[PDB]
């Protein structure tokens, strides 16, 4: 037989279109994939690749604590679920967590200068002086910064050049204007000093110098050198589209250096800081694979961020999901550069996924809040609260996080869902009451675990039984007759027995109701055993206050269910009782 | 131990994991990644364990399991130990899938048989379900799952149209969704999306939506079609995860909890991870 089920197994697999090894691809709570193995359990030979995150600060909760005291959790009134709509984030909240040689440092630092104002310590006389100087300020800082980054490169070349003239040129691609002059005097060159004194300004006069001096030279002369005539092109206001093109200079000096040239000299005060970077793009575009270069392009292209974003994206561009998420949210809700309430949602999912897979649970919840769409914001909040809140209680900084403005109700209900799994039905019911779900918490004592304050209660003093009673005096009585129909049976029971409200009508009302009640939870576990206790108590309670000894209440005793000793006792006692009557002469 | 792990899922507290094997046992395990503490064994079925699933917490932690017997024998820990709390058998012909519905959809139990029939019942502790069946495909249903999320009917009466949506996948290369109707006999079929030349294998809907609903319909034609529903209620348009035949025999294709990160289990024991690219098409993240 055993050998002949090998063969059957094989046929069953082939006809149902299975072959080879079965592998799967179900995402776990760690979000790695578990594939078959020899010593194979659910997962073996993990074919999950490392997380795409590797930014310092994302693995630091020190970062996460800090960002609670920036922007603060809030929800719409449209959906009462978190849907953050203010920002109090800047691009100066991480700058020291990564190196200062790194492109990551450069990316966060640059963005605050570009898009956000760099304010003055005072307030100007007119607002066009306010605003003009504000942009010029951003620009000033930028221009020097670029020079520091490009620094070592230019310096290297200055060192390796042992020609005076050549060193003199190399300096001007920095802001070494000072010292450029200094070397020129010493090396017996007047001509270089004169042109150097004019650096740091551009004018219609200066344009005029550049075009004419070139024409007179390459006509009346025998013609000036290739690179001198290239300089004339930078000063007339078109070096790359100029008659001598500097586009060849990419091939020796970075796209940022090339950008530097137009930015310091050409079209400075005939342009705003915005339009000025754009002009350089029209003369020579920067490479698309630069993460940090793309930023300039976005600023420059103005509120055509969307259009460019899709274009650049379709021409090779790498950016981190942390970066896309943080950028789109801050700028829109600072009103410095508006974004759509759609590009924001795309970015919120992307970073939030990477964070779960990284094993960052606080981070992944925070991020998610900045989601827009009443449904979506809803959807997401629910899910991540539900799956465990033990790690929302892990520290005191995770307490202030989740308790800030994420409805208390959600916290309590999550606890109950976890508690169903634990077999913690006792605490379950309590947490459902608090999560404002009076009807749900009814179901957890009557459909999953009968009251332990009517089973394990001590009958001697009934101390646990009246805890049952008193905690329904702590639960709504302003809206009682909309959630009590299993709990109510408990209520009428408790008032009749505890407090001694023995009325014939009260007795009947409970018994007729309790027949139905018995008839759907005489087969639920625990609940069934508690019904028998209840019955023993009610029967006992009637003798104890005086048995009314009518036909109908005799009836009542048998209409409420009886146990094995009880049905035998009644028949036993009735003959003895008769005997006793006939006893005395 | 097991030389072959067919498929294996997790609960909704992420402390337990249930392994579908092929030696007829459902091994309940405790999830600690690669290592597991085997706590239980439930042998009691005929042939390969095709599918098991865990209940959404608010209708137990019930574990409904199907094998080649063509029956769902439901197990439930009553007393801290496994026993049989139910049995089903309205369709026998091998039950392929066996799913529990979202919290709002109820304790609905999705049965999908290879006789071209599909049951949809309710789990009761007082008993009674009304037997409602609707015919999906004709050559069988090799996987079934559950539609995204419940909708809202407005007006004065909610839960009218759409509502609980059932998504199936037969062996006749046809993938489509439903719309629970109450005014036209059987579930009025939506639109037949024929884009398959070999039998449909696994179907998963994305619990992450933007402005379109994603439906990864895998097939044995070595491609996965991604059905982008335009504006979520528009038509279903052709969007291709790969245009070409992979040299991998694809099986499952299940989405992540957040994100449109999709894992596709290749025949060479390599689970590629796909993200949507710079265009509307997909490129691998790994």
């Amino acid at each position: 037989e055993c050998n002949d089920e090998i063969d059957n197994a094989k046929l069953i697999m082939k006809e149902r279109r299975f072959t080879a090894s079965y592998t799967f691809a179900k995402f776990s709570t760690g979000s790695m994939l578990l594939t078959k193995d020899i010593v194979g359990k659910s997962g073996v030979s993990i074919k999950r690749l490392p997380t795409e995150l590797q930014r310092k600060f994302l693995f630091d909760d020190v970062y996460l604590d800090k960002e609670i005291e920036k922007v603060t959790i809030e929800a719409r009134k449209s959906n009462p679920y978190p849907q953050i709509s203010e920002s109090s984030l800047l691009f100066k909240d991480a700058l020291d967590y990564m190196e200062k040689t790194s492109s990551d440092y450069n990316l966060w630092k640059l963005s605050s200068i570009l898009f956000d104002p760099v304010s003055y310590p005072y307030k100007t006389d007119n607002d066009q002086v306010k605003m003009a100087l504000l942009k010029k300020e951003r620009h000033c800082r930028l221009t020097s910064w670029i020079v520091s980054q490009i620094g070592p490169e230019i310096e290297e070349k200055i060192r390796n050049s042992s020609n005076e003239i050549e060193q003199i040129f190399l300096y001007l691609l920095l802001n070494d204007v000072v010292r450029a002059s200094k070397l020129a005097i010493e090396s017996k060159n007047g001509h270089l000093s004169v042109l150097i004194s004019y650096l740091g300004s551009n004018d219609p006069r200066i344009r005029d110098l550049a075009e004419l001096q070139l024409q007179k030279w390459s006509t009346g002369g025998c013609s000036i050198d290739k690179n001198i005539s290239k300089i004339y092109k930078l000063l007339s206001g078109s070096p790359f589209e100029g008659l001598f093109s500097l586009k060849e200079l990419e091939s020796e000096f970075s796209w940022l250096c090339l950008l530097n040239l137009t930015l310091c000299y050409g079209q400075i005060d005939e342009y705003s800081l915005e339009s000025l970077v754009q002009s350089h793009l029209d003369k020579f575009s920067l490479p698309y694979d630069d993460p940090i270069g793309v930023i300039f392009q976005l600023y420059a292209a103005n509120e055509n961020t969307e259009k460019l974003y899709k274009e650049v994206r379709q021409r090779t561009n790498a950016l981190d999901v942390q970066f896309c998420w943080y950028l789109i949210q801050t700028l829109r809700f600072n009103g410095t550069r508006v974004f759509s309430k759609e590009t924001s949602d795309e970015a919120t999912f992307a970073f939030a996924a990477q964070l779960e897979f990284a094993q960052l649970h606080g981070h992944s919840l925070f991020v998610s809040c900045f989601l827009n769409d009443d449904k979506a914001a809803e959807d997401t909040i629910k899910r991540l609260v539900m799956r465990e809140i033990t790690l929302l209680r892990a520290s005191t900084n995770d307490h202030i996080l989740n308790r800030l403005k994420i409805p208390s109700q959600l916290i309590f209900n999550a606890q109950a869902l976890k508690d169903r799994y634990e077999g913690n039905y006792l605490s379950e019911v309590q947490n459902l009451l608090l999560g404002s779900s009076y009807d749900l918490a009814e179901m957890a004592i009557v459909t999953s675990l009968g009251p332990r304050l009517l089973l394990s209660n001590n009958p001697v003093q009934n101390n646990e039984l009246k805890t049952l009673r008193e905690i329904l005096n702590e639960f709504p009585d302003s809206e009682r007759d909309k959630w009590s129909v299993s709990i109510n049976v408990f209520e009428v029971y408790l008032k009749l027995v505890l407090d001694n409200v023995e009325t014939q009508e009260t007795i009947d009302s409970l018994i007729s109701g309790m027949k139905i009640f018995y008839d759907q939870y005489k087969h639920c576990r625990e609940v069934a055993a508690c019904c028998n206790v209840m019955s023993q108590e009610i029967v006992s309670k009637i003798l104890e206050k005086n048995n009314p000894s009518i036909g109908d209440s005799k009836a009542k005793l048998l209409e409420l269910p009886l146990g094995q000793p009880e049905k035998a006792y009644l028949r036993g006692e009735f003959a003895q009782d008769l005997m006793k009557c006939t006893y005395k002469i | 131990h097991n030389e072959l792990i067919h498929d294996a899922v997790l609960d909704y507290y992420g402390k337990r994991l249930a392994t579908c094997s092929s030696d007829k046992t459902i091994k309940i395990f405790e999830v600690e990644g690669e290592t597991h503490k085997l706590i239980d064994t439930l042998t009691g079925h005929e042939g390969p364990v095709w599918r098991v699933d865990w209940a959404h917490p608010k209708f137990g932690t019930i574990l409904a399991s199907c094998s080649y017997d063509g029956k769902v024998l439901i197990w439930k820990e009553e007393n801290g130990r496994w026993s049989q709390i139910a049995v089903h058998a309205v369709h026998s012909a091998s039950v392929n899938s066996v799913q529990w519905a979202p919290h709002e959809y109820g304790p609905l139990l999705l049965v999908a048989s290879s006789d071209g029939k599909v049951s949809v019942v309710e789990f009761k502790e007082n008993g009674t379900t009304s037997p409602i069946i609707i015919d999906a495909h004709a050559i069988g249903v090799n996987s079934a799952s559950w539609a995204p999320a419940t909708i809202e009917e407005d007006g004065e009466h909610n839960g009218t149209k759409e509502s609980r949506k059932f998504v199936t996948g037969g062996a006749d290369n046809l993938v489509k969704i439903w719309k629970y109707n109450s005014d036209a006999q059987t579930y009025v079929l939506e639109s037949t999306l024929e884009g398959h030349s070999d039998w449909v294998r696994d179907v998963a809907w994305s619990p992450t939506v933007l402005l379109r609903s994603y439906l990864a319909s895998v097939s044995q034609d070595r491609t996965c079609i991604i059905w982008t529903q335009d504006n979520e209620q528009g038509p279903w348009k052709k969007t291709l995860l790969k245009e070409e035949k992979f040299p991998d025999v694809l099986w499952r294709a299940s989405w992540s909890l957040s994100g449109n990160v999709l894992a596709l289990s290749g025949g060479d024991n390599k689970v590629t991870l796909w993200k949507e690219n710079l265009e509307g098409k997909w490129e691998p993240a790994g």
